[PDB]
RNA sequence: GCAGU
């Protein structure tokens, strides 16, 4: 009886006919596989599909792309009822056969039944509430869902094989919550901090950064424009480059104290690209919001300013327009990473030779007993870290300003248009912590226990790492990978405990 | 040069001259299993050792014995392919010759009465195919090698993990191969404790008292005695000087001379030097010097017979004055010098309750079997069977070797059981380590960790079976019928066969083979796994066993490891890595004798790798051998440093010594991050083979080794000339130099055509050679899947451009042009078997029939009259493949359809349509149909048709191979006959059957004619012997599962084209999902109008620093740039001199490259064939860590008239205007990975629900339903989505009355729910009430 | 396949259940039969409902 | 702690659902407890509106 | 068990 109620609670568990312990009554209801957690708090669910996600950058913020062959199964009783209702089927058996044969009329019915019907898209692990958002489906012909780019950061979703589940809200209350509470246009701020989470990202930020920069002697510099439309005309006609410093007549509106928009027209010292980008900025925002090279944070501040000043309905339009224009002018950019983009500073070899000479003198000071191996080790580490910082500073000083170009004959240095630097400086992808490993040196690596090896990787990834340097780097690479693979099961357990306390 | 590798020569940019060729990559599996099954005369390995481990089996009394003469392996009943078709294990029967020796009742020495020897059969053992795989129940399985802890003794510690006091607690652990663990440890107060099988701890001296040591013997073993020969002067004390090392002397030492050190001082080693140089050995100490000293001997009073002082008792002044009355001159005392020597054993003996052998044995018994009353001969048999019985404990040969090597003994060989001195030496080394005189072992050192492979695990399981048989034979030889039985009446084959069967089929290490491409197989066979029986568990393995130890260098790849929960537990054997005779990974090194790096190679294991200084493979050296630099970078003890040229002992044998065969295929591995290299090495093994294999324009040179060492290709066994080439077979006329006497001299190679892999891909061999061309030994004759002219081709060389394109490559997406779908580049064939099993239900048999009820007549158009589909039939989803019906009854239809039957009259049928249909979305061709019919069931017309087809094919193939072989034999006869006594114009008229009896004059060649005629006659006999066996295997019944009548297997062949969603990748960790298939006119294009095949993202390079994917691109631009020149010279039909000149310029290019391709020796036809194979880009070889420098890539770009920066100006396809910056355009080698969106997409509205809980079923095979788990419920609770949540809980999963109402409301146009209680909650209330608990619902 | 999170128990479906398409078919057949018997004389329509 | 406070709620359905089902259910049984379905988990368990 | 995110 005690093995029936709780097997293994008193002494040896009874094991039958597979040499595996029998599952008792208490084991049915407890644990991660018990009723309480596996069947009652979460459960398998009808009307639910799943597929790979792809970009679909043509979408609006409230739209997803839903495969026709997924939406024809997810909405089967809706199509059966609309075939019965519209007279196209005399029965539910006739409508079932019509959907099964996939006639040309069930696709018109399917276009009818999904029209204003949201679906919830979910990427597990659902770490926070923005891991489930509603979207209106746009029927596409693929087999992969087309997830809007701006919401990817909310889902923590890249398109490298991620799958997402689609759920259909059936009732009018469920549809109205998908539309009012969970729709992705309602979700543009984060609930953890009040900052935007529907926010532009790597390609978008790089497009808007490349458009809003300035070059010194660019084509079409110095002219005076009647506004943003003439700037777009000049750029598309190829009569002026996107970076030509120019004078544009800008009309900007500010919300007065009474609450309406009062205008002001002034000649702004601008570039052609910021003039072009001004065409998508809604009215109550100032010109100082685009008259700068727009990195990731400047774009996020643009969106936050628009949300506070104008509200949600102008902000979703602004976010979609920002995404379209960033994608467009990153495509026109031809921004490409070659191997010459990773310029190694020509001072790297002599800085490394100086540090090698210095560690040789600390080694002869150790051989002559002046210093103990502890202080010798520490001094070699510090005169390798000083050399690493020297190499990184020389690399970044070479990489950020290598553009020296001619204004009326006089050479003049400007911020570099290098692609690796344009990606890092945008905040599109990467930081100087990776540019330093591409074009600098990648420095002191640690042992598996944490004690850093006294001789560093004096190479970078543009040059090769030899067999020993590569093995030494794998030491820390696999440690990071194992901590990543073993701390998700700890952060999820902390989140579970916090949810069940609060 | 070669003949298969001068068709197309891969230009090598490698610079270090290779000294050791890559070994046979599957020698781990094959060598291990060969050691298992092969005959061993000395009885060390495999089956012979397992038999001698158990046999001879003596009876309980000794009247009879069962001994073992020899064993044999039978012939397998079915071939590998017949076992894959009939779904049976490919095994061989184990025929063991046993001998029952029976004596008379009372014999002087066991003089025998009779001997009865016969060949018993015990089990079948699965054989390993010649590629390292096992065919087990038809599926090919790979037994993955295991990295487990070597048996021995390991000293370790916890570094203040206990008592919060920073006291490191040491522990020794004896791990046997088979047996019981034995632990010693220190507690926070330095009492030595013992554990057995990790149960609660005893004092460690209890096991010393279980052995017959008394207390004074224990103190004699673990101590050294200080002796007080108490002379006239108070406690005259004998002394050796070094005992005075490092203590605070509060007493002065005076002995015929100086007072050496004043009282109240600490003394130094120079004072000991003083005391030993003035030669004082006998001193005068104060009276209280004995207060605290522990006696060593049991001091007894011979006057009264009473022991006046027991051993291990602290002597005091009152006790000293007590025993001084007895007239005792010498007082022995345990010498305990703190911080050099320990009281540990004495203070341990102060804790244990036992004082003799029986009390200690009783305490060990109460520890081991608690609650069972111990008797003397029960406890003293339990302890003797724990560690000291050779059938219940084994410290095996590797265990004894590691055991003696730890304790620094001289012998490497010994007994498998423990001894007194083994346990004493383990305790002694633990005490030494506590005293700072040693260091604890590193548990994940690869010299403390060893490889247990298929042939050792299988022998272990076979020995488990043999002991399960030995117990039964001992239970049988204790009976009185011993004069009538034979030894096969005693052996049940089912224990042995069940042990071996469960190991090979259902173990954790016997894994379903990953058969995607050749690389997947060849790296699943070289797999090492810390998991498994006797290993770790992935949930309880810490961060430290998952790390890259410094000893994996050359033995285990640091890169190639999984990414999920088991990372660093599944390892991949590196390229040159080998195993010891004990199972310790060893790696090859070139000896450096005097600075001349000798080409002599020595395989060093991990323990002997640290004694030496080992130079890098990247260390420069001249043709002489000396290191041209003077401070060589080397590895001395596990750390890396610079050494002089004279110190260096060994050198690495190659630069790919450190990485596995999967990571050695990544070009420019030295420029990728190790994370991205891990991802690329893991994603190469997932690429599916495309229609036409395309070599890599940038490769590493390991392609040929991987493609040849995997058995996917057809490699010529003997050189020759291709007599006949055909898509289904290659017939090679062997050279005269390579054929034996009395042999046809013809090798036939039958090619695998369109068969199913384990992963439902197509494996298909295409002949590579042409008719009449010469082949050599080792030349690839026919390709395999993912193989191009004998190289490993896992993908296609797509022309990529690195630029952002309108957001369609956002966040690792891939833009693909329509000319990749047009040219069928990543179209892959996938073969699926689908089984229709006509069973015997209890209502009657299900029948395979074509008259299916209530189905259209057009649906049965593709079925033949027997109910099965035609071969070649193009089927789409839903189509009937095998028409089947199950008999049903007890209809009991509702009154409304009863009236419906009454009106229209269509009477329902007694059968139900249970036919096999194509799954939805699947569309392909039926390429094979197999019908397995149970013996006794009459075969339908289709089964008899398939059988006549099989018999015609078997007879035709056997007759055709006989015609081929007999034609070769007659050609050889004709060649011998014209070597002397030539009838060449007479023999052409004489028919071929008359040449045998043509007597030639016998100089010597009449012996050749004898042997060739005998060969022909036995060929004719073997043809019939094979044909009758093929006929009886075809027409015989099938051993199906009980209950099933017949099985029809339909093999669909689907062609999956590339489409948005399909996961594509490169070799550098740059995965991505195709996001659009773009038209050709929408792609960017160069000044010549060539559009770009694939547009990748530049933003995926700089943060995840896989720079290799850039260089591979820049070099793939160069390679193809060479080809686009040769192709041009092949279009103007240039003279072969200009082609020879340009190809020699392309092969000479590079900075002191190791290869020399001299086209001066190529004939003009060979130059033309080479240039025709190079017109699609010249294949380049960039070996790992000595590959092509960027300067050489720029020089190759200059040679092909390309921009040396690797970047051209592109134009937009849609608007025709130039992209503002130069774009990196080149040729990246892309791979289509097996994560296809066809197999991912799934949706359900409703369907089948689960049985106990009424929730939907699991996955897309059971029609799915997505788990709306716990975190998603928190997501809907964080919004105020109370109704969405409620309908996810009630009317979509569990509300049984509510989900049908929901369906009928959605259909009737009313989107409203009526939720009730979820049925899982009713299951929960019924399961809580089945405990004694009353849970209710109140109201 | 040694997969602990799955078992044999959650691949076994409940075959005795009725498909909600068949429940909708039954209720639709009830409605259709009720109308096409409402298109008759009450006497004979009740004879059919009664028989 | 968050565990010792999750397990000490006045609602035995939430606490038994969280972890240590056996201890919570025996304490609730011998205490003759009552759970009024006031939080969110007890209304998700029984399929109600939260 | 093995992979994917
Ligand atoms: C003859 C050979 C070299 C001498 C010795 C040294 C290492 C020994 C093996 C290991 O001990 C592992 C294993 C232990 C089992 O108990 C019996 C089988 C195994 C394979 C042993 C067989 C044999 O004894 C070996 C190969
Ligand atoms: C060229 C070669 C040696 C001369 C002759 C001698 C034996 C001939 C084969 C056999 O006849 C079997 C078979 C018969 C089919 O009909 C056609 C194919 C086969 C393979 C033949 C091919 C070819 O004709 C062979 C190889
Ligand atoms: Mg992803």
């Amino acid at each position: 009886v005690d093995a029936l109620l709780d097997n293994g609670r008193r002494g040896r568990a009874i094991t039958g006919s597979n040499k595996r312990p029998l599952k008792s009554l208490a084991d049915m209801i407890k644990g991660k596989q018990g009723r309480f957690r596996q069947n009652l708090l979460g459960k398998r669910v009808d009307y639910s599909g799943r597929s790979v996600i792809t970009v679909g950058p043509y979408l609006r913020l409230h739209q997803c792309g839903l495969p026709k062959k997924m939406a024809l199964e997810l909405f089967k009783p809706f199509i059966y009822g609309k075939l019965e209702l519209r007279g196209l089927a005399t029965t539910i058996k006739a409508a079932k056969k019509m959907v099964e044969r996939e006639e040309a009329v069930v696709w018109d019915i399917l276009d009818e039944v999904i029209r204003e019907h949201p679906v919830l898209l979910n990427r597990a692990p659902t770490l926070h509430r923005l891991g489930i958002q509603a979207f209106e489906p746009v029927l596409i012909e693929g087999k992969a869902i087309q997830l809007h780019p701006l919401v990817c950061a909310a889902y923590n979703a890249d398109f490298d094989g991620d799958q997402m589940a689609v759920h259909v809200p059936l009732t009018l209350e469920a549809q109205l919550e998908a539309r009012a509470l969970m729709m992705s246009t309602n979700n543009i701020l984060s609930p953890a901090n009040g900052e935007p989470i529907i926010v532009p990202s790597q390609d978008v930020v790089l497009g808007l950064y490349y458009m809003t920069r300035d070059c010194v002697n660019a084509k079409g510099e110095g002219m005076v424009l009647t506004g943003p439309k003439e700037a777009e005309r000049l750029y598309r006609s190829g009569l002026a480059s996107l970076h030509a410093r120019v004078k544009v007549r800008i009309t900007e509106y500010e919300k007065d104290a009474n609450g309406e928009l009062v205008a002001k027209t002034s000649l702004k010292d601008t570039t052609v690209g910021r003039a072009i980008l001004w065409m998508i900025v809604p009215k109550g925002l100032p010109y100082s919001i685009v008259n700068q090279a727009l990195g990731k944070k400047a774009i996020s501040k643009m969106l936050n300013t628009c949300y506070r000043i104008l509200g949600l309905k102008p902000t979703v339009i602004f976010a979609d327009q920002i995404m379209y224009t960033g994608f467009a002018y990153a495509a026109r950019s031809g921004a490409s990473v070659g191997i010459d983009d990773m310029v190694i500073p020509e001072k790297k070899h002599e800085i490394i030779s100086e540090a090698e000479a210095e560690v040789a003198e600390i080694q002869e000071q150790f051989q002559s007993g002046l210093v103990t191996a502890g202080e010798r080790y520490n001094k070699v580490i510090d005169i390798w870290a000083a050399a690493n910082d020297r190499v990184s500073k020389a690399m970044m000083d070479n990489l950020q300003t290598e553009t020296v170009i001619n204004r009326d004959g006089q050479e003049e240095k400007q911020v570099s248009f290098n692609s690796i630097y344009m990606m890092a400086d945008s905040g599109a992808r990467g930081s100087a912590a990776q540019i330093r490993q591409l074009a600098g040196m990648r420095g002191l690596m640690a042992k598996p226990d944490g004690s850093i090896i006294e001789t560093p990787i004096t190479a970078n990834f543009r040059e090769g790492l030899n067999v020993l340097q590569y093995f030494i780097s794998t030491h820390g690479a696999r440690k990071g990978l194992a901590d990543t693979a073993l701390k998700t099961a700890n952060s999820g357990y902390l989140t579970r405990r916090l949810v069940d306390v609060a | 040069y070669s003949y298969t590798e001068k068709k197309r020569i891969r230009k090598d940019f490698g610079k270090r001259p290779q000294v050791l060729d890559v070994p046979y990559l599957l020698s781990i599996q094959l060598d291990s299993f060969q050691k298992f099954i092969e005959q061993d005369p000395e009885g060390q390995y495999g089956l012979e050792a397992a038999f001698r481990s158990v046999f001879p089996i003596q009876s309980y009394s000794g009247n009879s014995e069962l001994q073992y003469v020899s064993y044999r392996l039978g012939e397998p009943v079915f071939d590998v392919q017949e076992c894959q078709i009939r779904g049976v294990t490919y095994s061989a029967p184990l025929r063991v010759k046993l001998r029952l020796v029976i004596y008379e009742r009372e014999a002087p020495e066991g003089t025998v009465k009779d001997i009865k020897e016969q060949e018993v059969y015990m089990g079948e053992i699965p054989l390993m195919t010649d590629n390292g795989t096992f065919v087990i129940n038809g599926t090919e399985r790979v037994i993955v090698s295991q990295l487990h802890r070597s048996p021995g003794v390991f000293f370790d510690s916890d570094k203040g993990k206990t008592h919060s006091s920073g006291k490191v607690l040491y522990n020794a652990r004896i791990i046997p191969y088979r047996g019981s663990w034995l632990d010693f440890e220190f507690d926070p107060k330095d009492n030595l404790f013992v554990r057995i099988d990790r149960r609660r701890k005893l004092p460690a001296t209890i096991i010393l008292r279980a052995l017959n040591y008394t207390t004074e013997q224990i103190l004699d073993l673990f101590f050294e005695k200080v002796i007080f020969e108490i002379r006239d002067n108070k406690l005259q004390m004998e002394l050796v000087p070094e005992r005075l090392r490092g203590e605070t002397a509060s007493f002065d030492i005076e002995a015929n001379g100086k007072v050496y050190v004043e009282k109240g001082r600490r003394i130094t080693a120079r004072h000991i030097r003083q005391l030993e140089k003035d030669d004082v050995k006998l001193i005068e100490v104060p009276v209280e010097y004995i207060a605290g000293k522990v006696v060593a001997k049991d001091y007894i009073d011979e006057s009264t017979g009473e022991l006046i002082c027991a051993a291990n008792m602290e002597l005091s002044l009152d006790l000293l004055a007590k025993l001084s009355q007895s007239g005792h001159k010498r007082i022995e005392t345990l010498f305990t010098n703190d911080l050099d020597h320990g009281p540990y054993i004495s203070e341990t003996l102060r804790v244990d309750p036992t004082n003799d052998r029986l009390s200690a044995l009783v305490e060990i018994y109460r520890m081991m079997r608690p609650g069972e009353p111990p008797t003397r001969e029960a406890a003293e048999s339990l302890f003797e069977n724990l560690f000291f019985s050779e059938d219940r404990y084994d410290l095996s040969a590797v265990g004894r070797m590691k055991f003696n090597r730890s304790l620094l003994r001289e012998e490497i060989e010994g007994s498998g059981i423990l001894s007194k001195d083994d346990i004493i030496d383990v305790m002694k080394k633990l005490i030494d380590i506590r005293n700072g005189k040693g260091e604890v072992d590193d548990i994940d050192h690869l010299g403390n960790r060893r490889i247990r492979s298929v042939g050792e695990m299988a022998e272990n399981q076979f020995r488990v079976g043999l002991v399960r048989v030995e117990r039964a034979v001992k239970e049988r030889l204790s009976l009185g019928d011993l004069d009538t039985l034979m030894p096969q009446d005693m052996i049940n084959a089912k224990p042995i066969s069940a042990a071996v069967k469960e190991f090979f089929g259902s173990s954790q290490l016997s894994q379903f083979m990953d058969q995607n491409n050749p690389l997947s197989e060849i790296t699943h066979k070289r797999r090492i796994s810390a998991l498994g029986p006797g290993g770790l568990t992935r949930e309880r393995a810490g961060f430290e066993v998952r790390d890259v130890h410094p000893t994996h260098y050359g033995r285990v790849c640091p890169i190639e490891t999984p990414e999920g929960p088991n990372i660093g537990l599944i390892n991949s054997l590196s390229v040159y890595a080998q195993t010891n005779e004990y199972g310790f990974l060893e790696t090859p090194y070139r000896k450096v004798t005097d600075g001349v790096v000798t080409d002599e190679i020595h395989y060093l294991s991990a323990i002997e790798e640290g004694n030496y200084v080992i130079a890098q493979a990247n260390s420069n050296l001249d043709e002489e051998g000396h290191f041209v630099e003077d401070l060589v970078t080397c590895r001395s003890k596990g750390e890396s440093s610079l050494f002089s040229r004279d110190q260096v002992d060994y050198m690495d044998v190659s630069t790919q010594q450190v990485v596995s065969v999967g990571a050695s295929l990544i070009p420019f591995l030295e420029h990728d991050d190790a994370n991205r290299a891990l991802m690329g090495a893991n994603m190469q093994r997932q690429a599916v083979p495309t229609l036409r294999a395309d070599k890599p324009l940038v490769g590493t040179g390991m392609e040929r080794a991987v493609a040849v060492d995997s058995g996917v290709t057809a490699v010529a066994k003997r050189g020759g000339v291709v007599q006949y080439v055909d898509a289904s077979r290659i017939v090679i006329k062997v050279n005269e130099d390579e054929m034996y006497p009395g042999e046809a001299g013809i090798d036939i190679y039958n090619l695998t055509k369109y068969t199913r892999s384990n992963q439902n891909t197509c494996i298909n061999q295409m002949p590579c050679v042409s008719l009449g061309e010469p082949v050599e030994r080792g030349d690839v004759l026919a390709d395999g899947p993912s193989t191009d002219l004998g190289e490993l081709a896992l993908g296609q060389n797509m022309r990529v451009a690195f630029m952002p394109w309108n957001g369609y490559n956002f966040e690792d997406s891939i833009l693909v042009s329509e000319r990749v779908v047009q040219e069928d580049r990543f179209t892959t064939i996938h073969i699926q078997e689908l089984a229709c099993v006509s069973r015997d239900t209890k209502l009657g048999p299900e029948e395979i029939t074509a008259d299916i009820p209530n189905v259209g007549e057009a649906a049965l158009s593709k079925l033949d009259e027997s109910g099965i589909v035609y071969i070649g039939a193009e089927v789409t989803g839903g189509d009937i493949l095998v028409g089947k019906v199950t008999p049903k009854g007890e209809t009991q239809l509702t009154p409304e359809e009863k009236l419906l039957r009454a009106i229209f009259g269509e009477k329902a049928s007694d059968v139900k349509d249970s036919s096999l249909r194509v799954p939805n979305g699947v569309s392909g061709t039926v390429i094979d149909v197999q019908v397995f019919t149970r013996d006794g069931v009459e075969k339908d017309k289709r089964a008899l048709e398939i059988e006549e087809m099989q018999l015609k094919q078997a007879k035709k193939d056997l007759s055709e191979e006989l015609q081929i072989l007999e034609a070769g034999l007659f050609s050889r006869i004709r060649a011998v006959l014209v070597a002397g006594g030539v009838e060449a114009e007479k023999l052409d008229k004489l028919p071929r059957d008359r040449w045998l009896e043509l007597g030639l004059t016998d100089e010597e060649k009449q012996n050749q004619l004898e042997q060739l005629a005998e060969q022909y006659d036995e060929l004719k006999h073997e043809f019939e012997k094979k044909l009758e066996a093929k006929r009886r295997k075809i027409t015989q019944g099938d051993d199906l599962a009980p209950g099933v009548l017949k099985i029809v297997k339909v093999y669909l062949a689907v062609k999956r084209r590339i489409q948005p969603g399909d996961k594509m990748a490169g070799r550098h960790g740059n995965k991505g999902v195709i996001s659009k298939i773009n038209p050709i006119e929408d792609m960017p294009y160069d000044e010549n109008g060539t559009p770009v095949d694939i547009v990748l993202n530049p933003l995926g390079v700089p943060s995840r620093m896989n720079i290799g994917q850039i260089l591979e691109t820049h070099l793939g631009m160069a390679a193809k740039g060479i080809g686009d020149k040769i192709n041009a010279m092949l279009k103007q039909q240039q003279e072969v001199a200009k082609l020879r000149e340009f190809i020699q310029r392309a092969y000479d290019l590079g900075a002191d490259v190791r290869q020399k391709v001299d086209l001066s020796t190529f004939s003009d036809e060979e130059v033309m064939r080479l240039a025709e194979n190079l017109r699609k880009g010249m294949p380049i070889a960039t070996p790992v860590f000595d590959g092509a420098k960027e300067a050489e890539i720029k020089e190759l770009l200059k040679l092909g008239d390309l921009p040396t920066s690797g970047q051209i100006r592109l134009y937009d396809g849609r608007t025709g205007e130039q992209f503002e910056r130069p774009v990196t355009v080149g040729y990246m080698y892309m791979l289509k990975l097996n994560h296809l969106v066809d197999d991912k997409m799934h949706a359900r509205s409703t369907g089948s629900y689960s049985l106990v809980t009424q929730q939907p079923l699991g996955g897309k095979a059971q029609f799915g339903g997505q788990r709306f788990g716990e975190m998603e419920v928190w997501a809907l609770e964080a919004y105020g989505a109370a109704y969405t949540l409620q309908e996810m809980l009630t009317v979509k999963s569990d509300d049984v009355n509510g989900r049908t109402k929901m369906y009928k409301n959605i259909v009737d146009g009313n989107h409203q729910m009526e939720p009730g209680m979820p049925e899982s909650f009713n299951v929960l209330l019924k399961e809580i009430r089945s405990l004694g608990i009353n849970i209710e619902l109140e109201d | 396949g040694d997969d602990e999170d799955s078992h044999l128990g959650d691949f076994i479906e409940d075959t005795t259940l009725e498909l909600p398409l068949d429940s909708a078919t039954t209720e639709s057949l009830r409605a259709a039969t009720h109308d096409v018997l409402a298109g008759l004389t009450a006497r004979e329509a009740k004879v059919l409902r009664m028989r | 702690g968050i565990t010792k406070a999750s397990l000490a709620t006045e609602s035995f359905i939430s606490a038994a659902s969280f972890q240590e089902t056996t201890r919570v259910l025996t304490e609730a049984a011998v205490a003759g407890k009552r759970d009024e379905l006031r939080g969110l988990k007890e209304n998700v368990i029984v399929g109600r509106l939260i």
